[PDB]
């Protein structure tokens, strides 16, 4: 009972401009989170192993990480190409 | 002329659709970081250098597979800062360090005491009582027990739970492989409380439905009711005459029912919590020492606790070697028990 | 339609508005029944689509195709699929009658009368009428009857049924002397469902199967003819509640033990569901594991018949705990199991040690080998194999799907059974609705 | 000492739903 | 009025003044928990050790057999028999009978009825007091769990020396063994199922804490709050609204029930609902249809398997199969 | 044989009747239960305050 | 008590709407109604105690009151002229977005 004085959902969801401006927004969205993957700008950005990365013509088993302060440039070996 | 206090106290706790209040200020970032921290790392970050596992759906794991694994083991306790000597400022090797996780486990954790504070304030405000927020106290204490005292009773953040579906099951595996945490006594207690909250959220909805007052004509009985009604819409006194010939036993306080109701449940969690403690020092109820002296003297004594003990034996060899690469076992195959062919 | 406004019940009860509306009701059940044959001739289609000869039929994923098979359609010695436009014509024929079912459902729910009874008396009805009631219960029974004597007429006159223990091999074959005396039906009905006994799961060949169809339908047709002109006695009128939704549970419990029948039918039989179509039963694959590691280890130079296994126990072959020599090992559990395959190797006293060691035919090792590598164990995903297996293998035994699924209908449809049952009770007595605050019963009661 | 420690544990217990059922605080209304 | 034996009989079981109700299935229900319990007790204190693999090699699960009240249970029947009926009848001696594990079908069979039985009974005496039906509808969420671990299952895997031990521990290694054999955790059943438990757990302190936090004052502070509700008050004795104003602005102001009714509707729906699909899970997994099998299911482009949590989950499967009833099998596959 | 047992499990016999007493037991039980049912069916009805007729039933 | 005129349920079209969700019934206050399983009413609406609190939970707390609705909503100001160029910037940013998916993906 009674409303917190913002606009009903119901009459933003049936309105015209609504499902207007949200026609290209959430779309976009959508094909800006497609080109993310597709571009490979995820594997570069969080240090996903690409398909075909895992392995490595030195490293032929699962990297361990064991030197606590130096495990940044650790990684970095472990995750040389 | 009011002072800085009231003027933002007055716009915190407006009566708006979504409550901010001052607790907000703590709740809402916190939350909403231990919520992207999770779903960024279950879909991009990859669990390869902290556990040789995939765990991201980039890597092709499902909604059951996915998870934000724990640091490597070598980080120990490290709070692993984006700052810290381990990731200095290098976002993109701090994700592949295992930092989401400690960054999900800290920011989740502050969103808890944010969410509890929430209820306090809120319980206030609408000046009522402040047993919603006790009743929290109990989801609180199973997430710092687990998630956090007990990797602080281990060798590190790698022996937490990691933030999946697939890996709470791991976690799951592990306790019954290297603790016994079936037979503890405290999960025990902890199984009845949620077994028998379970059993009283369905007979309380049930008994209610079943002693509902007929306040209409319409078989649909949703719509005979009003909330500021005086009236009660079910008859007490029906349903403790039922449930006295049923069960022998019957609830005739109505407002001692409700706090069996909430203390059943937190009761339970708080004694898992107990629990889980004492297994961060590794005081597990692992074995029962009268029935292992007595097998061992004589090989015809069987029980079900011997059988179980041979189950974790071969939970805690068979998984040991990949689930703790940091322990580097080679064990070969003969090495391994296992009992004659299957 | 109709509303909440003008009935009382929600939209997320809305078919509860046609209890009392006959003909409308008249067009949801025909509509529904166009629906069940909708799906029969569409998956039919689908089957035959997605069937592929190099495998055998519980390796495709089907389970139209294996009752067809059954009843001998497009199927040769052994099991072998040598036709598949049987089961064409047949996915066809369903599909095409489902039109026409659902243009009478659509018709008899949308434009047909609401009632029935004042403009078709033949066909209307009130759910208090016994009479009609029993009448209507009557007729059905009699398409029931006709129904299980088409059964008897195929395998004795059409073509004839799939014989799994055929002798020469499994093939169809037309029944002639089908086992019609009262001391087999009625073995069948009164024998416990514990091991051993199955109660009629245990049915082992066709002449029972079609003797039983027999007596079904003559039951059928006589318990039609009986409740069309009778009426219920006084003993039948004080035991029953006569409305609609009381008429309802009644079949609800009914159905929910045909569902149960079915998951264990589906499980355990390998007579009226053939292992060389359904897959091999959960028993069969575990008998077949231990009979395919015999016949290798006594190739490889050993006396099956005295290794001893760890245990103490015959490795190979034991003894059961009334004394017939059964294969060694966690098999114990299924010395019941009967197979076209093993029966043949299998003397009054159980196992033939001489036939076991001498006289086991090539195609008795192929059909053990087939089975134990095709179990009914899988994965949810379909991935073939115990828990701990890879993902190499895609394949669940139809068995497997059969079995779940009618026990889960059949559950639910017990919840059924209790649903409509205590409400048919309630809404006829009275309360509902809720108790009525003027005269609550428990007031008047004496306090316990 | 420990089976009969047991025993009487459990036979203690139900003794005492035996008096919870029987030997109860009637409900009475008002 | 009532002068016949038969209709005064009658009278007396259907009567609503008896202390417990008896019925036309109490008259079930009684004489089957009744042999059930009797039964139970004595195998649980003094029962000679079962053979329940049916390899010779019994199992102690008696309290005078130096069991404590954790690992005491009464052990399920032998392998050897299978899903054969085995009365006390049917045993040469009631030693043959105990070695066996006949007390285990004894008591199983007799308490499948009563539950049944029990779920009728509670229809019963709700139509005797005028109430309407569904409690036994909330009830066989738990019927449906107890056939599923006592007599689906051993149905399902051929004996039932499979069914779940009447015993604590004997309950973990029923559920250890379930896990290695057909991956519960990973089937969705399971997972419904602990949304059930914890939804329910979770909606039951929600309730509860509500309620009690909406207490209208009717006591002072030296007394329990208890004690302002008294038994047949006719008002109500907690303020909905205010619980709903409260819970209405801890989230926001449509995911509260502002209906009592269709509140309680959800409590009970919640966890019936739930514990219905994991009974259904135990049911399916009784037939083999496992839980979902993820292993090796995230490949490189070379072909080399990358490990996941699945992964992990299946070895610790390995462990627990391998070691699962050491002496039983002859044979590399668990198809029994 | 060393000692003697009924051996009627797994043989599937109708009731579970090895011996022809069983058949009597379950009989003459039935039969009186049924007697004393028989005896007392009008006085049930009458509780009624109904002829048990056509239209006699618990209906809606 | 609640006045049902002010609850913002005053502009549903259909009529059996408006009744439904003010969670008042006309044939079912009839004490001849007839449920349609043939129980008969006893004289009570949806609700008994409507007329002593004024409504019902639908009356009390709707979840769908279009007179509350800004009159803004129902109408679009920029009319055809923004329309058509929603239409036309639609397929302008469709084509630019399958040629964005195709140049960026492996295809071929
Ligand atoms: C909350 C809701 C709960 C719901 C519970 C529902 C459970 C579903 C099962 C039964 C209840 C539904 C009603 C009956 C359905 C049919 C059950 C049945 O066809 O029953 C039999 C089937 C299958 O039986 C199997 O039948 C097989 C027949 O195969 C044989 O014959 C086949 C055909 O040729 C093949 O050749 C095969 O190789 C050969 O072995 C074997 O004989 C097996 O040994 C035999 O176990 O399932 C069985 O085994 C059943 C075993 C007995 C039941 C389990 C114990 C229950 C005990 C209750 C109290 C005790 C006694 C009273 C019970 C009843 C009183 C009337
Ligand atoms: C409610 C807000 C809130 C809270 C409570 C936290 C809390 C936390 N964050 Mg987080 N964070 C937030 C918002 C918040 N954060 C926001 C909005 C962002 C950007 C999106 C981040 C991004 C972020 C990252 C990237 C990381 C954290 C991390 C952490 C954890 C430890 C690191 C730390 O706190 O630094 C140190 C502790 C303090 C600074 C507390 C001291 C506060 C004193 C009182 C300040 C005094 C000011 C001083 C006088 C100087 C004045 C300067 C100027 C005003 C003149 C910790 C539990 C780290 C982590 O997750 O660990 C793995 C991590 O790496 N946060
Ligand atoms: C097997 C499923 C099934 C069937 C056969 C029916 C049948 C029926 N329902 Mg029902 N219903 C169902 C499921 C079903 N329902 C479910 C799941 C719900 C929950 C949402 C409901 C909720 C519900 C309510 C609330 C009501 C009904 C009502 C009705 C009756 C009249 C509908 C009407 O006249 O309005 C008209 C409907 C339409 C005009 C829609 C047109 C769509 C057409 C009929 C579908 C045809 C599609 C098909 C491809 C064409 C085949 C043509 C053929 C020649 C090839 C009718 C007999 C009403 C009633 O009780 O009558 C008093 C009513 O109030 N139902
Ligand atoms: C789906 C089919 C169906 C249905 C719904 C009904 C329904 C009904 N029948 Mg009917 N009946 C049927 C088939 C059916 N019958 C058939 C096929 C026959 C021919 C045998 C009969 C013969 C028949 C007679 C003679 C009578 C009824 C009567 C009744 C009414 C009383 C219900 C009752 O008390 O039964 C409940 C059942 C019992 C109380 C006893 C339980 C016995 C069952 C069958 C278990 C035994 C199992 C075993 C395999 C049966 C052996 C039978 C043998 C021939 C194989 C009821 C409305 C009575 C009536 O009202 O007269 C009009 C009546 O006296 N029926
Ligand atoms: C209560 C607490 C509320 C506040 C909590 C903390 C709030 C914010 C914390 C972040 C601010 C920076 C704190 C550290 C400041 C500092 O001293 O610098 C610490 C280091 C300093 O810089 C590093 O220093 C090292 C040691 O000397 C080495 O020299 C390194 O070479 C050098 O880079 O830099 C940082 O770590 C700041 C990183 C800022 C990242 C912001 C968030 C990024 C989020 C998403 C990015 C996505 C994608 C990017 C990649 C592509
Ligand atoms: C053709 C017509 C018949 C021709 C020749 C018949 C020759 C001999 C008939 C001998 C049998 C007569 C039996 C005595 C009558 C009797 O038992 O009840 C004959 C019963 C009497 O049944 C009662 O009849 C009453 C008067 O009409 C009322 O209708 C009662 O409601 C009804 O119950 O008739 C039947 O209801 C048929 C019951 C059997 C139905 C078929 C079952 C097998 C199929
Ligand atoms: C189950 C078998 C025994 C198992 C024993 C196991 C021990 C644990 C359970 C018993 C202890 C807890 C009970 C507490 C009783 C209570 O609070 O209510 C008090 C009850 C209620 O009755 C009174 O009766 C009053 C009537 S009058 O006033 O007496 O007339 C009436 O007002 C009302 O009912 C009430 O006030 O008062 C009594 O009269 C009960 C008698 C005293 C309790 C006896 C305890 C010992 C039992 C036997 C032990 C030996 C067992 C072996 C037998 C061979
Ligand atoms: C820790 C604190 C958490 C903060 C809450 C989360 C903040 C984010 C909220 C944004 C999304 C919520 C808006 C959708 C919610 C929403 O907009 O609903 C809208 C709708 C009613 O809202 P109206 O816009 O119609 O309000 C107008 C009223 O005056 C009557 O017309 O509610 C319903 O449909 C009934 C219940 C549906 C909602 C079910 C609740 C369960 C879902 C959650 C589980
Ligand atoms: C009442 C109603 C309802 C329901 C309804 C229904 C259920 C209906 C059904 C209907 C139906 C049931 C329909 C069907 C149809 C079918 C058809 C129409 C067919 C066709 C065929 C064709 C077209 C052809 C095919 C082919 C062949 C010949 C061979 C092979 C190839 C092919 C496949 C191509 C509802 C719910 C909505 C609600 C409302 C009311
Ligand atoms: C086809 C075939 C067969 C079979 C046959 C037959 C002949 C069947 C029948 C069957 C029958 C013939 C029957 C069944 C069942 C029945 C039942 C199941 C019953 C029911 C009823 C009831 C349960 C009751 C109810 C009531 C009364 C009246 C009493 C009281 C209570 C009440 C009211 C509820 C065989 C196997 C040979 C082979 C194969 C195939
Ligand atoms: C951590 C990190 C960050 C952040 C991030 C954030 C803050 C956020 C994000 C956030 C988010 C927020 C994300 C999200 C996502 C979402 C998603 C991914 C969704 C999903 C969903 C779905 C998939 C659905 C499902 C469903 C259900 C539930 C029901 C039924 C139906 C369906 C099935 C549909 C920063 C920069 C701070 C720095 C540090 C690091
Ligand atoms: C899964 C499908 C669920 C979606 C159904 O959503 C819907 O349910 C509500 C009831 O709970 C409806 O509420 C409606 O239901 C009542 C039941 O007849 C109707 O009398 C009313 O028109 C209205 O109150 C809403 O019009 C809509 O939100
Ligand atoms: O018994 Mn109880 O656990 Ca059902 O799997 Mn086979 O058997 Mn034995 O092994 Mn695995
Ligand atoms: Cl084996």
């Amino acid at each position: 009972s009674g409303a917190t004085g913002e606009r009903p959902f119901s009459d933003i969801l049936t309105s015209i401009r609504y499902w207007v401006i949200h026609s290209i927004t959430i779309p976009s969205l959508f094909i800006a989170g497609w080109l993310f993957v597709s571009t490979g700008l995820a594997y570069d950005v969080f240090g996903s192993p690409r398909p075909n990365e895992y392995f490595t013509e030195d490293r032929q088993e699962t990297p361990l990480i064991t030197d606590r302060f130096n495990a940044l440039e650790q990684v970095k070996k472990l995750s040389e190409v | 002329k009011r002072g800085w206090f009231d003027v933002v106290d007055d716009w915190l706790r407006r009566d708006r659709f979504v409550f901010v209040g001052w607790s907000g200020l703590l709740l809402f970032p916190t939350a909403y970081l231990a919520l992207g921290g999770w779903f960024t790392g279950t879909t991009f970050v990859t669990s390869w250098y902290t556990h040789g596992l995939a765990s991201s759906y980039l890597e092709g794991c499902n909604f059951l597979t996915a998870a934000v694994s724990t640091p490597a083991n070598s980080m120990g306790h490290s709070l692993l800062f984006l700052w810290g000597p381990e990731a200095q400022g290098d976002f993109t090797r701090w994700c592949q360090l295992g930092g989401l996780w400690t960054f999900v486990a800290l920011h989740g954790s502050f969103s808890l005491i944010g969410f509890m504070l929430r209820q306090f304030e809120i319980a206030r405000s609408v000046k009522i009582r402040p047993y919603n927020a006790i009743a929290f106290s109990a989801p609180i204490s199973v997430f710092v027990s687990v998630f956090l005292i007990y990797p602080l009773g281990q060798s590190g953040w790698f022996f937490a739970p990691s933030f999946g579906v697939a890996a709470i099951f791991r976690f799951i595996l592990f306790f019954q492989g290297f603790h016994n945490w079936t037979l503890n006594p405290f999960h025990m207690m902890g199984v009845a409380g949620v077994l028998g909250a379970a059993l009283l959220c369905a007979i309380h909805g049930a008994t209610v439905e079943n002693t509902l007052f007929e306040d209409g004509d319409g078989a649909n009985t949703f719509r005979a009711f009003n909330p500021t009604q005086a009236e009660e819409t079910y008859s007490m006194v029906t349903a403790n005459r039922f449930w006295s010939q049923i069960f022998g036993v019957a609830f005739s306080n109505k407002r001692w029912l409700h706090f069996f109701m909430l203390f059943v449940p937190v009761t339970g969690l708080w004694m898992s919590a107990i629990g889980v403690v004492g297994l961060a020092l590794n005081l597990r109820a692992y074995d029962f020492v009268s029935q292992e002296i007595r097998a061992a003297e004589d090989p015809e004594f069987e029980t079900f606790y011997t059988k179980n003990i041979l189950l974790n034996e071969g939970i805690r060899a068979w998984m040991a070697a990949q689930d703790q690469p940091h322990e580097k076992l080679v064990f070969p195959e003969e090495v391994l028990p296992r009992g004659n062919a299957l | 339609g109709r509303d909440q406004e003008s009935t009382g019940f929600a939209w997320w009860a809305g078919n509860a508005r046609l209890i009392n509306l006959s003909g409308k009701l008249l067009g949801a059940h025909v509509a529904h029944a166009g629906l069940i044959v909708f799906w029969a001739g569409a998956m039919n289609l689908f089957e035959v689509a997605h069937f592929v000869p190099e495998k055998p039929m519980y390796e495709q994923g089907l389970i139209l195709l294996p009752h067809l098979a059954t009843l001998g359609y497009g199927v040769g010695p052994g099991g072998e699929v040598i036709d598949t436009y049987p089961y064409f014509v047949s996915g066809v024929l369903h599909l095409i009658s489902s039109a026409v079912l659902g243009f009478g459902g659509v018709y008899h729910s949308l434009v047909g009368p609401e009632t029935l009874e004042e403009s078709f008396p033949f066909f209307g009805y009130v759910w208090k009428d016994k009479n009609k009631m029993t009448t209507i219960l009557g007729i059905h029974l009699i398409v029931l009857g006709l129904g299980a004597w088409l059964l008897v007429w195929k395998a004795m006159y059409f073509g004839g049924i799939y014989d799994t223990w055929a002798p020469g091999g499994g093939d169809v074959r037309i029944i002639t002397n089908p086992t019609v005396s009262p001391g087999v039906i009625f073995g069948y009905l009164f024998r416990s469902p514990f091991g051993g006994d199955g109660w009629i799961v245990s049915v082992d060949n066709m002449e029972d199967v079609i003797g039983g169809h027999i007596w079904i339908g003559t039951l059928c047709i006589f318990g039609g003819i009986w409740h069309i002109l009778t009426k219920p006695w006084a003993w039948a009128r004080r035991a029953f509640v006569w409305s609609g939704e009381a008429y309802l549970s009644y079949s609800l419990g009914a159905i929910s033990i045909m569902g149960f029948t079915a998951c264990c039918m589906a499980w355990f039989n390998t007579t009226a569901y053939p292992s060389e179509f359904y897959g091999p039963t959960g028993p069969e694959a575990s008998q077949s594991q231990t009979f395919t590691f015999l016949v290798r280890d006594q190739r490889l130079g050993a006396n099956v018949a005295s290794a001893q296994g760890p245990t103490g126990l015959g490795k190979y072959l034991m003894r059961s705990p009334t004394g017939e020599i059964i294969f060694g090992g966690e098999t114990m559990r299924f010395w019941d199991f009967r197979g076209p395959w093993l029966e043949p190797l299998r003397g009054p006293n159980g196992l033939d040690l001489n036939k076991l060691k001498n006289d086991i035919q090539p195609w008795q090792e192929r059909r053990a080998a087939e089975y134990m590598t095709h179990a009914p164990l899988g994965s949810l995903n379909s991935v073939g194999g115990v828990a701990t297996e890879i993902n190499a293998v895609n394949y669940v035994s139809p068995r497997s799907w059969l079995a779940t699924s009618h026990f889960c209908l059949g559950f639910f449809f017990f919840v059924g059974h209790l649903w409509h049952a205590g409400r048919a009770r309630a809404a006829a007595a009275g309360f509902e609705k809720g108790i009525d605050r003027d005269n609550e019963p428990v007031l008047s009661m004496r306090p316990l | 000492m420990e089976a009969l420690v047991y025993t009487f544990l459990l036979v203690g217990t139900l003794g005492i739903i035996f008096f919870a059922i029987f030997f109860r605080e009637p409900p009475r209304i008002v | 009025e009532s002068t016949s034996l038969w209709a005064r009989f009658c009278e007396w079981v259907t009567s609503t003044e008896n202390r417990l109700y008896i019925g036309w299935f109490g008259v079930l229900m009684i004489p089957t928990l009744l042999t059930a319990t009797s039964v139970f007790i004595i195998a649980f204190i003094a029962a000679p050790p079962v053979d329940i693999d049916g390899i010779r090699e019994p199992v102690s699960g008696s309290l005078l057999y130096g069991n404590n009240i954790i690992t005491g249970a009464i052990i399920p029947t032998s392998n050897a028999i299978g899903l054969h009926f085995y009365p006390i009848w049917e045993a040469a001696s009631l030693d043959e009978w105990l070695y066996n594990g006949g007390p285990y079908q004894l008591i199983v069979c007799h308490f499948f009825l009563g539950v049944c039985s029990y779920m009728g009974r509670e229809w019963e005496l709700s139509f005797r007091l005028g109430m309407r039906p569904w409690i036994a509808v909330a009830y066989s969420a738990p019927v449906a769990a107890a056939t599923a671990v006592f007599i689906i299952y051993p149905l399902g895997q051929g004996s039932f020396s499979d069914g779940m031990p009447l015993g604590i521990s004997g309950t973990f290694n029923f559920m250890i063994v379930f896990q290695a054999e057909h991956n519960i955790l990973m089937h969705p059943f399971h997972m419904l199922g602990v949304a059930g438990v914890f939804g329910g757990s979770l909606f039951s302190a929600m309730h509860g804490s509500l309620v009690t936090s909406s207490l209208i004052r009717e006591t002072t502070e030296n007394e329990s709050a208890n004690e302002g509700y008294k038994f047949g008050q006719e008002e109500e004795t907690y303020n909905i609204v205010a619980a709903h104003g409260y819970f209405g602005r801890l989230i926001f102001q449509y995911a509260s029930f502002n209906n009592s009714r269709s509140l309680h509707f959800f409590l009970a729906a919640w966890p019936v609902v739930g514990i219905w699909f994991t009974a259904l899970g135990i049911s399916t997994m009784a037939f083999n249809l496992n839980g979902f099998n993820f292993n090796q299911s995230v490949v490189d482009s070379q072909g080399r398997v990358i490990n996941t949590w699945a992964d992990i989950i299946n070895r610790a499967n390995l462990g627990m199969e391998v070691m699962h009833e050491r002496n039983a099998h002859n044979f590399p596959l668990d198809l029994a | 044989l060393v000692d003697d047992r009924l051996a009627g499990e797994g043989t599937g016999k109708i009731l579970g009747i090895n011996d022809p007493s069983l058949f009597w037991a379950i009989t003459i039980v039935f039969t009186i239960v049924w007697g004393v049912f028989y005896v007392s069916t009008r006085e049930i009805d009458a509780a009624s305050d109904r002829e048990n007729d056509d239209d006699f039933g618990l209906t809606l | 008590k609640i006045d049902i005129s002010k609850q913002g349920l005053n502009s549903i079209q259909n009529e059996t709407v408006k009744l439904n969700l003010m969670g008042k019934s006309k044939t079912m206050e009839s004490k001849d109604w007839v449920d349609p399983q043939g129980r008969k009413g006893k004289g009570y609406g949806v609700y008994r105690f409507a007329n002593k609190y004024g409504a019902n939970v639908d009356g009390y707390s709707p979840i769908y009151t279009p007179d509350t609705w800004s009159e803004s909503g129902d109408s679009y100001k920029l009319g055809t002229k923004g329309l058509i160029a929603w239409a036309g910037l639609i397929v302008v940013l469709l084509g630019v977005g399958i040629n964005l998916v195709i140049s960026t993906s492996a295809l071929g």
